[PDB]
DNA sequence: CTGTCACACCTATTTTAAGCCCTTCAA
DNA sequence: TTGAAGGGCTTAAAATAGGTGTGACAG
């Protein structure tokens, strides 16, 4: 008997490593979508339009590639930053490209005495609103965060592969509704 | 034997006695501090965290004992960041596996509301605002036990709660004389600091008051208000449980459910990235400065 | 009294949630 | 006076990494 609700993906994480070092200060002169600030953060932060994300590029020639809807766009993503670094005169490779991280969010449409769930869930619930609104869940199967508001709104964050996310809406959920 | 550590077990005991907590609370707190300097993460964390490590071992030995200490008064006492000590607590607690009670409403309320200062006369204080004790800690306890089954409590910083409480029951002990002072003029008179979400906490306890009121037909002819449903509260709370059970037997929900009404639910796009597509040279020098932009830029940094 | 060693943990990137807390501005 | 509105923080995850805090080791 399946709740009928499907979180929605609103954030993907990967890496990417493109197998040489690179010269910041050349990404950040012949680039146009290049931001750098070595005082304040060490890596370029670059962004494409098409998919709309953001990448961090270390000289070390490692990049984190954010802000992706879905693991298809993130790994496009994660190609053109390589494809732009390669142009900057690089030799640039896409190696060993892996999703890190994915975040879900929902709404169970119902209130939650989060008061309540910290005391009947115990072992995996963190509740402190002098600190925090939500209620931290500590899922173990599958190795999930979940946030979990009073207005029954979800955030789902940890996961390695889409079906780790509706795993853990699909335990949630009747927890949350008895 | 670590100099940081006896600092901080010395830190813990002057904690203890300037908060005049009963005896057995220092020892407690004194085993939780050397307890987490066992642990390599705190041994080779920051000075600030070993700080306020302080704070957080107290505080865990207050909740036990349902000692009503909030994060805010701890934090004001060791002149420290809220934010750090929000991290050392959820990681301590975390790490010495422990179930720590909730935060005490209950003795909260008895310790919060009898440091008003309004049970005695003074220039500050006309006679007509002077209230006893034990009328003011019952209806603040009954106005605070109404916020938390009408969902205005959960998610929210709790002191707020218990200054609009207060500020509510003492005017309704005098709704005639009291009606025209403001939630910021009491909390200066009684000298007590007004917190930020204290205002918003009494209007939803206004907003509420005011639903239970159209439950009874002798009120809901009066057509009240947030100002003339004030002097009914005394009669409002008398039938608190049973006023509670008849609105949600007829959409009483937290403040944040009802409503949102800006939320955009048309930006996401459909999908058919297969992300194997290819990438052509024109889409990638897009992001390239050309060698005009290149030389403009280079002198400007010259 | 230094060097090594193994942690911490600042800067930053993304995204949702709800609350807090500040500046800013309006009749 | 008293609010609304908007910006920037709190919490969770995850990788990327230099510089440096911090204390217990060997030598
Ligand atoms: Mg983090």
């Amino acid at each position: 008997g399946p709740s009928g609700i499907v979180p929605q993906l609103q954030n993907i994480v990967s890496t990417v490593n493109l197998g040489c070092k690179l010269d910041l200060k050349t990404i950040a002169l012949r680039a146009r979508n290049a931001e750098y600030n070595p005082k304040r953060f060490a890596a370029v932060i670059m962004r494409i339009r098409e998919p709309r994300t953001t990448a961090l590029i270390f000289s070390s020639g490692k990049m984190v590639c954010t802000g992706a809807k879905s693991e298809e766009q993130s790994r496009l993503a994660a190609r053109k930053y390589a494809r732009v670094v390669q142009k900057l005169g690089f030799p640039a490779k896409f190696l060993d490209f892996k999703i890190q991280n994915m975040v879900g969010s929902c709404d169970v449409k119902f209130p939650i005495r989060l008061e309540g769930l910290v005391l009947t869930h115990q072992q995996f619930s963190s509740y402190e609103p002098e600190l925090f609104p939500g209620l931290i869940y500590r899922m173990i199967k599958p190795r999930i965060v979940l946030l979990i508001f009073v207005s029954g709104k979800v955030v789902l964050t940890g996961a390695k592969v889409r079906a780790e996310i509706y795993e853990a809406f699909e335990n949630i959920y009747p927890i949350l509704k008895g | 034997v670590s100099r940081s550590q006896q600092r901080g077990l010395r830190r813990v005991r002057d904690l203890c006695r300037v908060l005049q907590l009963p005896p057995t609370f220092e020892d407690t707190a004194v085993a939780y501090y050397q307890q987490a300097y066992r642990h390599s993460g705190i041994r080779a964390a920051r000075l600030q965290k070993k700080e306020v490590l302080v704070g957080c071992c107290v505080l865990i030995t207050c909740r036990q004992h349902n000692w009503p200490l909030t994060m805010g008064a701890i934090c004001t006492l060791l002149y420290a960041d809220l934010d750090v000590f929000s991290s050392t607590y959820m990681q301590i607690v975390k790490l010495l596996g422990l179930d720590v009670p909730s935060l005490c409403l209950a003795e909260l309320v008895k310790t919060y509301c009898s440091s008003f200062k309004l049970f005695q006369a003074s220039p500050s204080v006309p006679a007509k605002y002077v209230e006893d004790k034990e009328k003011m800690l019952s209806r603040t306890m009954q106005l605070v036990e109404l916020a938390n089954e009408t969902w205005l409590v959960t998610g929210r910083h709790p002191l707020p709660v218990i200054t609009a409480a207060t500020f509510l029951a003492w005017q309704s002990l005098q709704p005639a004389d009291r009606l025209s002072c403001s939630l910021a003029r009491f909390c200066k008179l009684a000298n007590v600091d007004l917190p930020y979400p204290a205002s918003s906490r009494l209007q939803e306890l206004l907003a509420v008051l005011l639903r239970m009121a159209e439950q009874l037909a002798w009120l809901r002819v009066l057509r009240l208000d947030k100002r003339s449903v004030v002097k009914h509260i005394g009669d409002l709370l008398q039938h608190r449980q049973s006023l509670v059970r008849s609105a949600f037997r007829d959409l009483l929900l937290p403040p944040c459910m009802l409503k949102s009404p800006k939320r955009i639910c048309p930006v996401p796009p459909v999908s058919t990235v297969t992300g194997d597509e290819n990438i052509s040279d024109s889409e990638i020098e897009q992001y390239l400065r050309t060698p005009q932009e290149v030389r403009d830029f280079q002198r400007a940094q010259a």
